[PDB]
């Protein structure tokens, strides 16, 4: 089988293709009995999760988690199973290959593959093509994807994340009261199609945070207008939203409605954002590790022995 | 017993929605059907007769042409068979640029024939082995059909003559002008040296004035505007920089760290004056024209319109690439003043409304350059794409009469030659080879009967005609389009010509597709993939 | 309306009474019968079928039983036990399965007879304790320092497995490996042949050409193709740290403003990794084994020493290396001190096995660690081969710790059988029935050796009880091969005493485990 | 049953039923791979899911290829994969005797014999097949016209005759270029790139390389005669600081210089690099080449074109060992201390444009230990089957030259080796000797399946063979075009020593413990 | 590497970590002088080792 390590900026959430759920959620998942089966576990337990807002800061503890989600909350061996890596959306090529030599070298990887989390989470919903907004706590991202790859040259990347959403909210100090604002925000805060009709009867904006670059609308109407003017269709009518916080306001049609106005007045935008199974990346890269395209796709062992960060980097500098 | 069940071994243990076919029935005749499904689909678009197609591709595309390589990628091929006469051909569209039509029409015959001849009692080995001693004798026997030579690829009446014939099967109404035109362009370029370059030929497709407004223009048209006032200069001095025209800033990261008032009321100042200084020395060096492959930052756009700059923004790299190709120009990537080497110089550079497009134009007055653009009219987006398809065959044409400058007879007539040289010397060969060299032969003659067909004439008339002229003698024979009755006449003397590369390659491509097709003899398909598409080719 | 109001949640099923004791049985007693056949010399393969696609071709009763899954916590059980057994003594795996199936199946018997089932388990238990004294009482000793008379203690353990067509091939190999793993420190006997015995399966080439190597053996090349990849007498270095130039552990953030800060910290970086590799040379090493990266500079540096460096280790083979070469792992080249220095090492070679590179560090002079190189047709073969041998290397140490022997065949269990009759007849109580239908039970072993030899039971059986009833015929069993009894003194089948008060001791307590079991509940969450 | 009552999810096939299983799936893979056998066979068309094309006549490309889903099937593909990486040739004849040993096994067990016999006779017949192969192995200097004949004898069977040919000389040049006197042949040192222009028969050796990129730098050269060569491994582009350092200035000016000066460290080796090249080629009359295996900014690229130094960015981490073999230099990842010694010559170097791609040629270097194969062809999947060819043929030669010896070909080792068990079979005791039997009926299935391929009667051809061969003694085997026995020593049939070898011990090994499988068992839901 | 008897063990029970030291939440480290920064980072080891070696 193959190895769907799905690191997603969250947790571990590995396991096997083919299985609906992942066996491996490790950051934040017996005793009397004999042996080391808790205490090297014990270890792990209090040691700071790398990723931080979807970029790894501290490789030698991504590779000590990877190690004890492989021996220990897997049981199984490495050097026979093929392994599919998520990334970042832009995620520097430096990162890439730094897990490639650890996957390659440390732990044998006999073949290995690193997805776009948004590819992944697009998977999962069952599509090939459209444009994903991945939103989660530190970063936010649009990633048209056309035949199931993300192109690297549309990807606008703006930040409005969980943070910086709660910042204005926190505007209307101290990390407990911060985090009843928050506690607000994972509740419900229904988006205002207009904000005129909503406060009546009491991101979009960058002018209302106190930005001034670009609103996430915006943002997927740029993102779609550089991209095949015959994959605009697509592009504008299988806009998937995802990250828990775009889920929180649960905005749907304000984005919608001003993506219409944005773009000409033919293509149908429908947005599909109802799954929330807390588990997409992990789903769309066990779908993907169990096609054989993925054999296809395999950087394999000896394609990194012949050719080193080269390989990780495909050439076509 | 009303059930037949798979037979123990193979067939049961094939995963479900595969496919296993074996032996000529099972596996070399569907695929001799496909490729003859295939040669019929692009057989009608054959020869300066050959109708237009309109496909319609899954992203809803048009493409209205009877180019046969174009047809054949925007058509999604599925029977592997007939990918591989397709890659075939796309191997002749690399190699040569035109012939592809050819490639499927010979490579469908020679298969149809290798059908024929394993239902008389051949060997799908005696027919390779014929196929392929017929391949080289007709190698060896096209060098000597070469009638004509170019004899000058410097001249432009005789470049246009030579041209004619690529372009007359696209754009049979109109092959003189083009051909005028694309003389011009390819002779503008073509240096001293001996090496053309393809890519040099620029073609802008600006729309509404019928294609006989097309022009050639020795220079580059850039469908921009000027990012500042200026807009026309007469002696231009450009200055190509590939990196933005702003202030330079720091790869790891810059705070401005202020710590007294004074700091703080004298960043802005220090700023402007910094730009002043930067676009003074380059206006400074004399230049005239700025163009960078970045940004432009409001205050270098307000320094550039005071020292009267014309700038220009091209985002692309190989817009920026080929406008230094054109202006004897260096990209800097550096915001520095440029050298007297590193200046580029066009006898004019202005901005003018071409039809609804607004352009921007580098133009030089002399009759040369390393890049010549080809600006097409034409009312409709689909026709333009036609005619550059048709620039692109007489483009090729010119660079593999660079490389090999030797013309055979067109219009079928060295087809039948070389059909009368392999039967005659299949005649003479013995054992069970002689089939398969004869029927190798007859091949060639489905090109001058797809001419027929397609010229509204009786293919079976002209190419009998055809044999009896070439039977008294006259190489250089073909069929008339000129006729509405079956005729022939001399292709040379009518200009008629094809290029011996052309030909060499598409014989060649052809029946190594042919002859791979045949070596088939199982086939095992896999249950179709939802796969993301292959990863290399994206 | 009027939503269930129930004591129980819905879905908790219970039973209860001789349904669940017959039901317990019966799936014990399926389980053995799985494995049954999987018994002696003249066993037959299994090919099993992974959940992952693999498959596993073996005649190991503890692979069997671990591959296939149940829903019954009584087959659980006996899972469970056979797991047991493999882990403690790693052999017997499936003669511990049909003993305890029998046990189960003969106490089956006195349940319906309405005895209670505590009574049988102090049955049980009596007869035990006398297979205990019994056994120890019967068994021989060894002299360890007899390497043939090991080597016939390991056939007589790999003859029931596939490789027994090389099979003294691989008793030498097993018996290598153990030799070298035993080790002791401040006075503590370890052989630990988990940690330091490795064996490493190449597909391809011939079973008869593996080897167990005086060293240990990775999957590795040089970091640069300058280095050498054949040095005759290594000085050896181990690393736990990276030779790379990484951050701290603190918010160390920089500020510059000045112009040359900026080259003087990339130069600063360059002559940090310098003066690691400075630290390192000193010692002036041959070889350089690091379990985390190292950075091309230190590369550069490194091999201006004319130094072999292999760049990513594993813990486990950086801990044999180590103990092979006579190494000591550091983490801080500041601290490295000659006594930290391997030495021991005689080749290190690295050599290319196909399309792979492998690095050898073999040749060395008491290496208290190995690596067994296994080389065949294809990695099912070999894994089947593996653990075969982990069979043979488990039962050379349970030898080498208690070197006393008991004779196979069946030989060990008519002979307690008998013990446990004659014992029996001084018993006046109620309980000697079970006692002696345990007695009967034992015979199972030689029952279905004969049944996997194509014999004749009965007959066979009727003899060798009768064989048992003589003076000196404690040492007579059958052959699995033939189908006759023998003397084993004249065969030659003799296990590890150990291996056998193991077997017995855990079929006797499962028995009593799924005998105490009654009243099955189910349904409650967790 | 006995699985079926505790997991009723289970699927079960016991003792009869399972050998029955396990030869018919094996018999279906012979049914397939009989046609793979020999230069007469056929070649088959694979297409994958996505529509990709493979033609081939390599028995582990077709069983990968092939679209099945047995456990039999599995083992029998792990065998052959390990034929394939050890020895690069003998799956399709691997399977073959699988499944014939199988089928000759089926034939006495069948009648009631135990399985156990069947593979202690397979046993012996082992022992005694390896003795006779051993025996018969022609030990021969390993000249470049026995190596052309063994290449051939691979070449043949998996490409066309005339690319055969072609491939034969390619294939033995590379390898008798990159070999060292007794030291085992790295082909590591035998780059493979494939070009998709021209015809297949244009396949050549280059004696230096071919790397698959080019200069990212227009106004760099493309083409260089006399070229000094520096393969590094050093990064020539900005490279962040580990610690963060961040910048901070007060003033465009001091931004101004903070921009210029964050640089000065890689402008500061390729000021190194330039020193060289004007050190080492004080004029314009030899060339410079910086081949890099890290990358190479568009400052740096400005900076050396105007010195003339042709630089490439990112090249393959083998390419810098064959860089260092081929041309002579040293790589280095460091340029500390570099100088004139650590560079390499190569007589020319140049560029080559493909479509969009381009690729840069060395050579004329002066020996050499590191060449590479330009697989040319018209088609990806032409280019694949040169691919698989030259990796048969290479690892043919590299065999003949470690294992000094060479068997004769044409099923004529299995012949003598059929009629050597078929005379030692007495010498067994008890009913194993079926079992030697079977062994040999199933060493008889290569000459036997070569008659079938080049379209003769088996039957006949076999008593033609096994006459000839007992009147003589001579080694013979089939003669393709004749049907007629041959002497495949002296028509240059040869095949290794290693395969035969290799196939005897594998089959043998994955025959007994099939023929020993008893219960086929999935339960592990 | 370490032994895995001891004969006359004298016990030291410890509560907190032996790790390389890193500084809390309230301190920053900012380097303005890059010849500082090397010395820095030995502490972040050595406080550690000093430790230990009192034990
Ligand atoms: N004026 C003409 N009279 C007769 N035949 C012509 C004329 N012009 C072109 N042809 C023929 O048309 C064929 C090429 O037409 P085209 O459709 O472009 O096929 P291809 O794509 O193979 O070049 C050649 O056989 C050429 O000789
Ligand atoms: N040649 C032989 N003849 C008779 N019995 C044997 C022979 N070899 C081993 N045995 C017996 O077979 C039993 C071992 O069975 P085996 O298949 O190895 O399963 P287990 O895992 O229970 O050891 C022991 O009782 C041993 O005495
Ligand atoms: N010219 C030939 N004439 C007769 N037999 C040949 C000839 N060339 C090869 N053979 C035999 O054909 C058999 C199969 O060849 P090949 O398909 O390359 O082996 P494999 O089946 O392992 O791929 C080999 O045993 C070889 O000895
Ligand atoms: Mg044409
Ligand atoms: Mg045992
Ligand atoms: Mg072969």
């Amino acid at each position: 089988a193959a190895l769907v390590i799905d690191n997603g900026s969250g947790m571990c959430k590995a396991g096997f293709a083919g299985d609906d759920a992942p066996r491996a959620v490790f950051p934040s998942i017996k005793d009397s009995y004999v042996g080391d089966e808790a205490q090297s576990k014990r270890g792990i337990l209090t040691l700071k999760y790398p990723i931080e807002h979807g970029i790894v800061t501290n490789w030698d503890d991504m590779e000590k988690i990877w190690h004890h989600t492989f021996y220990n909350e897997l049981r199984v061996a490495p050097e026979e199973h093929p392994v599919l890596l998520t990334e970042a959306p832009l995620n520097p090529k430096a990162n890439r290959e730094k897990m490639t030599q650890i996957m390659f070298e440390t732990f044998n990887t006999p073949a290995m593959y690193v997805a776009i989390q948004a590819v992944l989470s697009l998977y999962a919903s069952g599509r090939t093509t459209g444009i994903v907004m991945d939103s989660g706590d530190g970063v936010t991202h649009t990633v048209p994807i056309y035949e199931g790859y993300a192109l690297p040259h549309a990807i606008l990347r703006l930040d409005l994340a969980g943070r910086d959403l709660t910042d204005y909210l926190m505007k209307i100090t101290t990390t407990a009261e911060r985090e009843i604002v928050r506690d607000i925000k994972e509740k419900l805060c229904y988006v205002a199609l207009d904000f005129e009709q909503e406060m009546a009867t009491a991101l979009f904006q960058p002018s209302f945070l106190g930005m001034e670059s670009c609103g996430i609308h915006e943002t997927t109407f740029n993102s779609i207008m550089k991209c095949d003017v015959d994959i605009r269709k697509d592009l504008y009518a299988n806009t998937v939203l995802s990250g828990g916080t775009t889920m929180y306001p649960g905005i749907a049609d304000r984005m919608q409605k001003e993506i219409t106005a944005l773009a000409p007045s033919t293509m149908k935008i429908k947005i599909i954002a109802p799954p929330e199974r807390k588990y997409s990346v992990w789903i769309g890269g066990s779908i993907l590790a169990s096609l054989s395209t993925f054999q296809q796709m395999w950087i394999s062992k000896q394609e990194y022995d012949e050719s080193g960060p080269s390989i990780v980097h495909r050439k076509c500098f | 017993a009303l059930h037949v069940p798979k037979a123990p071994g193979f067939a049961q243990m094939l995963k479900e929605g595969a496919k296993h076919f074996s032996g000529l029935e099972e596996a070399v005749y569907r695929n001799i059907q496909a490729c003859k499904e295939l040669a019929q689909t692009t057989r009608t678009a054959y020869g300066p007769n050959g109708m237009n197609k309109m496909v319609i591709n899954h992203l809803e595309k048009l493409f209205v042409t009877n180019d046969a390589a174009t047809i054949l990628r925007e058509l999604e091929v599925q029977h592997p068979a007939a990918k591989m006469i397709v890659m075939a051909s796309h191997m002749q569209e690399q190699e040569v640029g035109d012939g592809t039509n050819f490639v499927l029409v010979f490579a469908g015959a020679l298969l149809e024939l290798a059908e024929e001849l394993l239902r008389i009692g051949l060997s799908v080995s005696e027919v390779i082995e014929g196929y392929e001693i017929a391949c080289r004798k007709a190698h060896e026997i096209l060098p000597n059909l070469v009638c004509c030579s170019a004899k000058n690829l410097r001249d432009i009446d005789e470049v246009s003559s030579l041209l004619r014939t690529s372009i007359m099967s696209k754009q049979y109404g109109n092959e003189v002008f083009l051909a005028k035109l694309i003389a011009q362009a390819c002779v503008s370029i073509f240096p001293d040296s001996g090496h053309f370059n393809v890519d040099n030929i620029r073609v802008c497709k600006i729309l509404g004035s019928g294609i006989s407004s097309s022009s050639v223009l020795h220079g580059m048209v850039f469908k921009k505007e000027t990012e500042g006032d200026v807009t026309s200069v007469k002696d231009a001095k450009i200055a190509v920089y590939s990196c933005p025209f702003d202030g330079m800033i720091t790869e790891t990261k810059g705070t401005v760290l202020i710590k007294t008032a004074e700091e703080l009321m004298n960043f802005s100042k220090g700023e402007e004056n910094l730009m002043d200084a930067q676009v003074k020395a380059i206006a400074d060096t004399g230049a005239n024209v700025v163009v960078t492959g970045g940004k432009v930052a409001d205050m270098a756009l307000h320094y550039a319109n005071k020292y009267n700059i014309m700038l220009v923004r091209l985002n692309s790299k190989w817009d920026l690439r080929r406008l230094c190709k054109t202006v004897g120009a260096t990209a800097l990537p550096r915001l520095t003043p440029p050298v007297l080497e590193e200046m580029g110089h066009c006898d004019s550079v202005y901005l003018s409304e071409v039809g609804d497009t607004q352009v921007v134009v580098f133009k030089h007055e002399k009759e040369d350059g390393a890049i010549s653009t080809i600006v097409l009219r034409g009312s409709t987006d689909n026709l333009m794409d036609d005619i550059e398809r048709a620039v692109d065959d007489g483009v090729n044409t010119f660079k593999v009469l660079t490389r090999d400058k030797r013309l055979v007879p067109g219009g079928g007539a060295t087809e039948i030659e070389l059909a009368k040289q392999i039967t005659s010397y299949g005649e003479t060969c013995p054992g069970l080879e002689q089939y398969a060299i004869k029927k190798f032969a007859e091949a060639f003659e489905a090109i001058p009967r797809a001419l027929a067909e397609n010229s509204g004439v009786k293919a079976n008339e002209v190419i009998s005609k055809l044999y009896a002229v070439h039977q008294e003698g006259n190489k250089n024979v073909g069929l008339d389009i000129e006729a509405e009755v079956p005729a022939v006449k001399d292709m040379l003397e009518a200009g008629i010509l094809d290029t011996y590369l052309g030909k060499y390659w598409a014989i060649k491509l052809a029946t190594n597709a042919a002859v791979t097709v045949l070596r088939v003899d199982q086939i095992i398909m896999a249950k179709p993939a939802g796969g993301p598409k292959p990863p290399s080719g994206k | 309306g009027h939503r269930p109001v129930l004591v129980l949640s819905q879905n908790t099923k219970r039973e209860s009474g001789r349904k669940v004791q017959s039901g317990n049985i019966n799936a014990a007693k399926t389980i053995a019968d799985i494995i049954r056949t999987c018994l002696g010399p003249k066993s037959m393969m299994k090919m099993l079928l992974d959940p992952m696609g693999g498959i596993v071709m073996t005649n190991d009763g503890n692979a069997i039983l671990r591959e296939i899954q149940v829903q019954h916590p009584a087959a659980k059980s006996m899972i469970e036990i056979s797991r047991t057994q493999d882990e403690e003594v790693g052999d017997g795996t499936t003669s511990v399965i049909i003993l305890a199936g029998e046990m189960l199946s003969v106490a089956e018997h006195f349940l319906e007879q309405q005895m209670h089932p505590t009574v049988v388990i102090s049955a049980y238990r009596k007869a035990l304790d006398d297979m205990i004294s019994t056994l120890k009482k019967i068994s021989i000793p060894v002299d360890i320092s007899d390497s043939d008379m090991m080597l016939n203690i390991i056939n007589s353990s790999i003859t029931t497995k596939a490789i027994s067509r090389w099979s003294s091939l691989a008793c030498n190999i097993a018996l290598d490996a153990v030799k070298m793993v035993q080790f002791e420190e401040n006075g503590r006997k370890e052989i630990d042949i988990k940690k330091y015995a490795r064996v490493e399966k190449i597909p391809g080439g011939i079973i008869e050409d593996s080897c167990v190597l005086r060293g240990v053996m990775i999957n590795k090349d040089v970091t640069h193709p300058r280095m050498r990849r054949y040095i005759k007498n290594p000085r050896i270095v181990l690393l736990d740290s990276s030779l790379e130039y990484k951050k701290g552990e603190s918010q160390t953030d920089i500020e510059i403003t000045r112009e040359e800060d900026f080259t003087r910290i990339l130069q600063m970086e360059e002559e940090y990794i310098q003066q690691l590799c400075e630290d390192i040379i000193q010692l002036k090493p041959d070889v350089v084994i690091t379990e985390k990266g190292i950075s091309d500079l230190a590369q550069h540096y490194l091999m201006r020493a004319n130094i072999t460096a292999i760049r990513r280790v594993r813990k486990t083979d950086n801990n044999r290396i180590a103990r092979a070469c006579g190494a000591r792992i550091v983490s801080r080249p500041e601290e490295l001190r000659e006594d930290d220095v391997g030495t021991g090492a005689g080749l290190l070679e690295i050599k290319k096995i196909g399309d792979e590179y492998f690095t050898f560090i073999t040749d060395c002079k008491d290496p208290k660690a190995c690596t067994i190189l296994l080389r065949g047709a294809s990695k099912e073969i070999l894994s089947e081969v593996e653990r075969n041998l982990q069979d043979a290397m488990q039962v050379c140490r349970n030898v080498l710790l208690d070197p006393q022997l008991v004779p196979g065949g069946g030989a060990s269990e008519m002979a307690v059988a008998h013990a446990l009759t004659e014992k029996s007849k001084a018993m006046t109580g109620v309980e000697q029935w079970p006692y002696r239908a345990v007695a009967q039970a034992l015979e199972v072993i030689p029952r279905t050796l004969i049944q996997n030899c194509g014999a004749s039971t009965i007959r066979l059986l009727t003899s060798l009880r009768a064989k048992h009833t003589q003076e000196n015929c404690e040492t007579w069993g059958v052959n699995g091969e033939t189908g006759t009894l023998v003397d084993m003194k004249e065969l030659g089948i003799w296990e590890p005493l150990a291996v056998k008060l193991q077997t017995y001791k855990t079929a006797v307590e499962t028995a009593v485990l799924l005998l105490r079991i009654d009243d099955i509940v189910s349904g409650h969450k967790k | 049953a006995a699985v079926k009552t505790l997991n009723p999810k289970a699927e079960v096939a016991r003792a009869q039923a399972a050998l029955a299983v396990n030869i018919s799936a094996a018999r279906g893979l012979q049914d397939v791979l009989r046609t793979n056998l020999g230069p007469k066979g056929t070649m088959k068309m694979l297409v994958s899911g996505a529509g990709d094309i493979k033609l081939t006549k390599d028995g582990n490309v077709l069983l990968h290829e092939m679209q099945i889903q047995h456990p039999t099937a599995s083992l029998i593909a792990k065998v052959a994969t390990a034929q394939d990486d050890i020895t690069g040739d003998g799956t399709t004849s691997n399977v073959l005797i699988i499944g014939e040993l199988l089928k000759q096994a089926d034939l006495y067990i069948s009648e009631g014999l135990h399985p156990r016999i069947i593979t202690e006779g397979f046993e012996a017949a082992k022992e005694k097949a390896l003795q006779f192969l051993e025996e018969v192995k022609v030990s021969r200097e390993m000249d470049r016209e026995t190596l052309i004949d063994v290449a051939r004898t691979s070449l043949r069977t998996k490409v066309h005759a005339e690319l055969a040919d072609v491939l034969t000389e390619a294939v033995v040049d590379s390898i008798l270029a990159i070999k060292k006197q007794d030291e085992p042949i790295d082909l590591f040192m035998i780059e493979i790139m494939e070009m998709k222009h021209k015809s297949e028969t244009d396949t050549s050796l280059i004696r230096g390389l071919v790397l698959d990129h080019g200069a990212r730098h227009p106004d760099m050269k493309k083409r260089v005669e006399d070229a000094y060569i520096l393969t590094c491994n050093v990064s020539l582009e900005y490279e962040k600081t580990e610690v963060n350092s961040g910048f901070f200035y007060k003033s465009a000016e001091e931004r101004e210089k903070l921009v210029k000066a964050e640089r000065k460290f890689i402008e500061d080796r390729v000021k190194k690099i330039i020193e060289l090249k004007r050190k080492v080629c004080g004029d314009s009359d030899k060339g410079f080449v910086v081949i890099n295996q890290k990358g190479i900014d568009p400052f740096s690229l400005d900076a050396l074109s105007k010195e003339g130094i042709v630089a490439l960015r990112r090249a393959k981490r083998r390419n810098m060992e064959r860089l260092t073999l081929a041309c002579g230099g040293v790589a280095l990842n460091s340029f500390d201390d570099l100088s004139p010694d650590c560079l390499g010559h190569a007589g020319l170097v140049y560029e080559y444009t493909l479509g969009e791609e381009k690729f840069t040629f060395i050579e004329k270097c002066n020996n050499p230990r590191s060449v590479t194969l330009l697989i040319k062809g018209p088609n990806k999947h032409t280019l694949t089957q040169i691919k698989d060819a030259v990796r048969d043929g290479l690892r043919a030669v590299k065999n003949a030259i470690d294992d000094g010896c060479v068997v004769p070909g044409a099923g004529a080792v299995e012949v003598a080796m059929a009629e050597a068990l078929i005379k030692h079979k007495p010498s067994v005791k008890g009913r194993a000797q079926l079992g030697v039997q079977a062994f040999a009926d199933a060493l008889l299935i290569i000459p036997k399946v070569l008659a079938q391929n080049s379209g003769f009667d088996l039957q006949e051809t076999l008593v033609k063979i096994q006459a000839e061969h007992s009147e003589s003694g001579q080694l013979v085997g089939v003669d393709l075009n004749t049907g007629e026995p041959m002497v495949a020593a002296e028509v240059g049939v040869w095949d290794n020593y290693c395969v035969k070898k290799q196939l005897l011990h594998s089959c043998t090994v994955i025959a007994t413990n099939i023929l020993l499988v008893d219960e086929i068992m999935r339960a592990g839901m | 590497g370490m032994p895995k008897r001891i004969v006359n063990a004298k016990i030291a029970c410890l509560d907190f970590s032996l790790q390389k030291t890193k500084m809390k939440l309230g301190v920053q480290v900012v380097i303005t002088d890059p010849e500082k920064l090397d010395q820095i980072r030995q502490r972040e080891s050595d406080i550690t080792k000093e430790r230990i070696q009192k034990i």
